[PDB]
């Protein structure tokens, strides 16, 4: 059983006001069944696209969610992991500048 | 140098519930998908035929039709046979395609998500340290001449052909150009250089100042883009005063040798 590593970043540099893609890349979990939600000033974003689930040569699972957003300086954005291996969801918040 | 991987993956969770769910990649694009729910393999290229005629397509596809079903019944079977000593839930993952050269290939199973079997020469084989109960349902399944022949035929010759059709009618996507867009970001400070839509992976990332090289410079992992195009950043740690003079410069085959300079 193995844990979820989340990394947040954005598509292209991110300008206040100009529309974006931010990604959330969760990797390094086992076993695969996991539910990954993207959020908004700690809300959930409805139409999160994801990626197939895939694994590594090291066996462990990996998957891509993405959703388009216009950052501001008002507007908070997070990844927010759900996995067996953790007691509680993991949220990572976006750095602002990845 | 590309590898061809098909990467199943099945998970038992009870006796009444289980899913097999496989995607296909050709280095590091996605040529193909297969859900549970589907009966067919869908294609996630225009290229992803191959060069293979829509009947042997279909050959090949019924082929992996019957294979699923068989392997979801074998394993099942299996568990009830074992029980309870290997209990549900299981994942099984299975790693299978070929390495092409101016090939070799392979065909690796997990239990758990540990690699424990795989097909080598004419036979299953547990791999050194696998558990031990695997031992007779292999011995069993090296029995099935039928099913070691057409694993054999699959990894020696399906796959390569397969792929040099593949290679051949994905020709302009595999070797597409793109071009990335960078920008800069940041006791001491970390000064960040990000880089982002390049395609193909191979890039050089690193801070200068002036022509000297900042042999500090710490490259991060490669992230996918949801565009079949990748990010990377390059971190700098660095005293205040320091951050005049510094700058981001990058290379990339898609640029046509006009490197990107970015000045802090
Ligand atoms: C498909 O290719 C197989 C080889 O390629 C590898 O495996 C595939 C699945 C891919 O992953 C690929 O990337 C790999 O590189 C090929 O397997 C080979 O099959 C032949 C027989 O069909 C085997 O030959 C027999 O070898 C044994 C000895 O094996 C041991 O020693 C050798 C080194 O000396 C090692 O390489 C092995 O790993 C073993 O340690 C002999 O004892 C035997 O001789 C006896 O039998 C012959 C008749 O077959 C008699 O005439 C003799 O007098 C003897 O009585 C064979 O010569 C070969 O070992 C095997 N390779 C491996 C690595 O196991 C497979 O046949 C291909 N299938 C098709 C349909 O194309
Ligand atoms: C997806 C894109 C693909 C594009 C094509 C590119 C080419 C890529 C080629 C590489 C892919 C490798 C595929 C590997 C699996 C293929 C197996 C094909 C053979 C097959 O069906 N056999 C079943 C059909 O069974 C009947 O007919 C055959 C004749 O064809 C026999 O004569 C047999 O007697 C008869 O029953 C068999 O039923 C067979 O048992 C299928 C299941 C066996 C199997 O493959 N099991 C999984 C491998 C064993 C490892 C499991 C180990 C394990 C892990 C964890 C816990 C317990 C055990
Ligand atoms: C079997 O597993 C599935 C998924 O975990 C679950 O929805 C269901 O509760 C289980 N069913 C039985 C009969 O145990
Ligand atoms: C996966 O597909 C098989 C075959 O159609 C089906 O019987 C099974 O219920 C599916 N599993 C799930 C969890 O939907
Ligand atoms: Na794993
Ligand atoms: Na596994």
């Amino acid at each position: 059983q193995k844990t979820p590593q989340i990394q947040v970043y954005s598509r292209h540099p991110p300008e206040n006001g100009k529309p974006n893609i931010l990604n959330c890349y969760v990797t390094q979990f086992h076993p695969p069944h996991i539910e990954i939600q993207m959020l908004k000033n700690g809300k959930k974003i409805p139409k999160v696209e994801m990626s197939d689930m895939s694994f590594s040569k090291d066996w462990s699972f990996y998957i891509l969610a993405h959703t388009e957003f216009t950052p501001t300086e008002t507007d908070t954005y997070a990844c927010r992991v759900k996995h067996a291996s953790m007691a509680e969801p993991k949220t990572v918040y976006w750095d602002r500048d990845m | 140098n590309y590898t061809f991987r098909c990467l199943q993956m099945s998970s038992f969770a009870n006796r009444s519930w289980s899913r097999t769910d496989s995607v296909v990649w050709l280095g590091d694009l996605q040529t193909h998908r297969w859900s549970n729910d589907s009966a067919t393999i869908s294609f996630t290229k225009p290229w992803s035929q191959g060069k293979l005629s829509n009947q042997q397509w279909e050959k090949l596809q019924h082929m992996f039709q019957v294979y699923r079903v068989s392997f979801t019944r074998d394993i099942q079977e299996l568990v009830k046979m074992m029980s309870p000593k290997e209990d549900y839930p299981i994942e099984i993952q299975l790693s299978a395609g070929c390495e092409m050269y101016p090939s070799e290939s392979f065909l690796h199973v997990a239990f758990q998500g540990k690699y424990v079997v795989r097909f080598w020469g004419t036979s299953w084989q547990t791999v050194p340290g696998a558990p031990s109960w695997l031992d007779l349902p292999i011995k069993v399944l090296n029995a099935d001449q039928g099913t070691s022949a057409t694993v054999q035929m699959l990894l020696n010759d399906t796959c390569p052909l397969f792929v040099r059709g593949l290679l051949e009618a994905g020709k302009s996507d595999l070797e597409k150009q793109e071009k990335p867009v960078a920008w800069l970001s940041s006791g001491h400070r970390q000064l960040v250089c990000h880089v982002s839509g390049f395609y193909p992976k191979p890039v050089w990332v690193m801070w200068m100042r002036g022509d000297q090289e900042q042999q500090g410079t710490h490259r991060g992992d490669f992230l996918p883009n949801a565009d079949e195009t990748w990010y990377l950043q390059a971190t700098l740690d660095v005293e205040a005063g320091e951050e005049a003079g510094l700058a981001c410069r990058v290379k990339h085959s898609s640029l046509g040798g006009q490197d990107i300079i970015l000045y802090w």
